[PDB]
């Protein structure tokens, strides 16, 4: 048990379906030390 | 862009107030769950 | 959650509701990290200033929930506690240092589209994500404002704040086991956690492997959504060594 279970962090209704939620783009687009 | 948290492991008058209810609000509107769970 | 929105179905499959058996009450948020290990804040089980001290038989965990109040049969599942593990160096007296606890379930929970664990960050993932300006996601059923309660789970995206700004924002001693998050007044946008959200997860999506990692636990603040004040979150990664000692010893 390092980072957790083998399937952790991958949501059935989103990542496992290649669908994004409505605000997760905002999270990724903040990854810029500007 | 600074690290808001240090990247190491914790090898081991004013009080912080936890974001915890204090006036019984956690019971408002709660629909009762099946009695089998309540034991 | 202040200035949040309604969660989408399955948007937060690791969200747990720590639930009091009698009286039936919402106790806290929590997070699923494995088939029988739930992460929460230590003050949800032990806060002497308010004479709070719950044992395993007092509490249940409701996983897969959306509604705050409705019993969501066939979608949510309810598990019982086998043991509670509060951090040995949890300090409630001054600044909720090491505000973290583990709860082992009596029987492993069955995963579904609404029940799924979150990852804990490795040194590489934590280092690249825990940077001021980077936004994480907070979820809970707590108050919608400081000055009432949502019908469904609430979500808000908040940025990590520079440690000097957190330190200057409050007279309370900050330690390295906590970070703070929220918008500055200059940034215009608003949002915060509030009473009832504590013990819930602060999570970040990794741009390396597309996984969600829990970086924080809703711990404390001075009011909710105040200009120049920020919510403080238990620094999960600093405590990850302890988290593992418990899951390897008593797993
Ligand atoms: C909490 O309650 C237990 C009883 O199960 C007791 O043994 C423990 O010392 C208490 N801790 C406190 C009051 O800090
Ligand atoms: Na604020």
């Amino acid at each position: 048990f390092g980072s957790g279970e083998a399937d952790c962090g991958l949501r059935p209704l989103f990542e496992k379906k290649s669908l994004e939620d409505k605000t997760e783009r905002e999270l990724l687009e903040s990854y810029i030390d500007g | 862009g600074e690290p808001g948290a240090p990247i190491d492991y914790d090898e081991y008058a004013e009080v912080a107030q936890p974001k915890l209810y204090q006036r019984g609000e956690g019971g408002n509107g709660m629909e009762p769950i099946p009695e089998d769970y309540l034991q």
